[PDB]
């Protein structure tokens, strides 16, 4: 188990760690999060008590370094940093643990939720979507726009998701206009899977990361990408059976985790009704259809 | 965006534009079969592609062979229309290509946009005008060429005859839309109005009677009376 210590908590803040959250008071003796499960990416996220504007946070993998959080009073935020002095870092953690100034990652043993939401998410792929090569962790916030959003403005601070556009030359073979527009199989399988992503695991990793950024930061462009990657599969008549079965699992756990009260802002009615009731794959997503119908029947 | 009564003069400016109407592309008769079921039989159709400034009409005849062995024909017909309009644009010299294509039915927007991806600077637009171009097949010389066709064919016409020698495009389009609305509302009476005077004939190279400026006023009045008469019969007014 790994640990992200905090130097201090000078401003009152709601802190998220993956799907968990807790409140910290101004100048409370809070010095970090322990017992973080090795083997998965994680996200540590923030929303300031005095200004709910800008949710922001950091994706990290404790196998890649020793990371801590320290508040910067000039830039006004909690910043992730890497400590290269290993013995210094272990000494800091041990003291804070002995004084019980850390919260424990509150994972129940039966509970596979985080694995289910991050199964295909790799830190190396996150670092290509979020470009800042001098750090091993990745900053995301509520306002960051995507490359696609920009095209339609600082590129160093963008989310470089793979651009999906159903009415584009990339999606439509000259001479196959009706075919490719009504059945997106060639765009999914040849262009996206064989060409850009190389395999379905990388495609699902990006879909999963997009959902997580939409949910944890309210990042609109990420929500757009998540729905586009769903619709591309559902609008394809020829999809490998293992991908359809995995998609049903991925989406089921995403719908299960979504806050009930954010459904109005995180779910696109058109996309979900098309996908579940009109598309080629309308009968291939049984688990997702069942949870959607029982949890959000109004949207449908 | 959408073309309506607010931006109507835009139709007659010097930016090349085409209206595309697909209502006569896929045409059928419905009949009972020997077993008492119902079947359709396709008949030849056409794409109505019109430059409203110059009157040039690109009538692409859609021969029934293009439907053979195809499914979902009403859907295919939109895509075939878009394919053919795309081909027409590519066939035209650059300086004759349209800057805007206005579709009379919103279901044509996606098929045309997809077929015109190679032309990102040609705007594809709907309209809020209710245009009577479905009545094109009530113009005898157009219906004749469509029905006689034995293979796909493009035929070029000027739907305004020589009216632009004496009136503006705006007025010519107004006359055309009134004539077509009348033919749509009561075809038999509209044709009777147009042919009632045997001394006024249709030139071999024209679609409509060689009426004088004063006769066109009378004809236009009679067309408006027809439309109003039919409105009263319909709604019992
Ligand atoms: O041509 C004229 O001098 C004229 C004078 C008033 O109206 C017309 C119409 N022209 C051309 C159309 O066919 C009738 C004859």
């Amino acid at each position: 188990m790994n640990t992200v210590p905090f130097t201090s908590a000078p401003i009152e803040v709601t802190i998220g760690i993956d799907q968990y959250s807790f409140n910290v008071k101004e100048n409370q003796p809070f010095h970090g999060i322990k017992d973080i499960p090795i083997g998965h990416v994680h996200v540590i996220h923030f929303q300031h008590a005095d200004n709910s504007s800008m949710r922001y946070g950091y994706w990290f993998d404790c196998r890649m370094g020793n990371f801590y959080i320290q508040y910067d009073p000039k830039d006004g935020l909690y910043k992730m940093m890497e400590e290269r002095d290993g013995a210094k870092f272990e000494n800091i953690v041990h003291n804070f643990k002995e004084r019980q100034m850390m919260v424990s990652y509150p994972k129940i043993d039966e509970d596979d939720t985080w694995y289910n939401l991050t199964e295909f998410v790799q830190m190396d792929k996150i670092r290509k979507i979020v470009r800042k090569d001098e750090n091993q962790f990745s900053y995301v916030d509520s306002s960051m726009t995507t490359v696609q959003e920009n095209e339609l403005s600082d590129p160093a601070h963008s989310l470089n998701y793979t651009v999906i556009n159903f009415k584009s030359r990339e999606a439509i073979r000259p001479g196959h206009e009706m075919e490719d527009f009504l059945d997106k199989s060639y765009y999914l399988n040849t262009v996206m899977l064989q060409g850009i992503f190389k395999n379905s695991s990388n495609y699902f990793g990006e879909l999963q990361f997009a959902f997580l950024n939409a949910m944890f930061f309210g990042n609109y462009g990420s929500s757009l990408q998540w729905h586009a990657m769903i619709e591309l599969i559902c609008s394809s008549a020829t999809v490998p059976k293992h991908m359809l079965d995995k998609l049903d699992e991925i989406l089921y756990y995403q719908i299960k985790t979504l806050p009930e009260q954010y459904s109005d802002i995180l779910l696109n009615e058109r996309v979900w009704n098309i996908c579940l009731y009109s598309s080629f794959q309308k009968n291939s997503l049984h688990n997702t259809e069942k949870i959607m119908e029982n949890k959000y029947p109004e949207l449908l | 965006g959408a073309m309506n009564s607010s931006n109507y003069a835009e139709l007659f400016n010097n930016d090349i534009k085409l209206f595309v109407d697909d209502t006569n592309v896929y045409r059928v008769t419905v009949h009972k079969t020997f077993e008492g079921n119902v079947a359709t039989k396709a008949i030849n159709g056409c794409i109505f592609t019109l430059n409203p400034k110059t009157g040039h009409l690109f009538l692409k005849i859609i021969h029934t062979s293009v439907w053979a062995g195809q499914k979902r024909l009403s859907q295919l017909a939109k895509w075939k229309t878009a394919e053919e309009v795309s081909a027409l644009v590519r066939s035209l010299p650059k300086e004759e290509q349209p800057k805007q294509i206005i579709v009379t039915r919103k279901a044509m927007l996606d098929p045309l946009e997809v077929h015109m991806l190679d032309f990102p600077n040609i705007a594809i637009r709907p309209t809020e005008l209710r245009l009577p171009f479905s009545a094109a097949m009530s113009i005898d010389k157009l219906s004749d060429v469509v029905m006689k066709a034995t293979e796909p064919q493009m035929v070029l016409f000027n739907i305004y005859d020589d009216w632009l020698d004496r009136i503006s495009s705006y007025t010519a389009f107004s006359r055309l839309t009134l004539l077509l609305r009348a033919l749509k509302t009561n075809e038999e009476s509209a044709k009777m109005i147009l042919l009632s005077d045997p001394t006024i004939t249709i030139k071999s190279y024209h679609l409509w009677p060689s009426f004088t400026d004063e006769q066109w006023i009378t004809i236009e009045s009679q067309m408006r009376d027809l439309i109003l008469t039919e409105y009263g019969r319909k709604y019992n007014v």
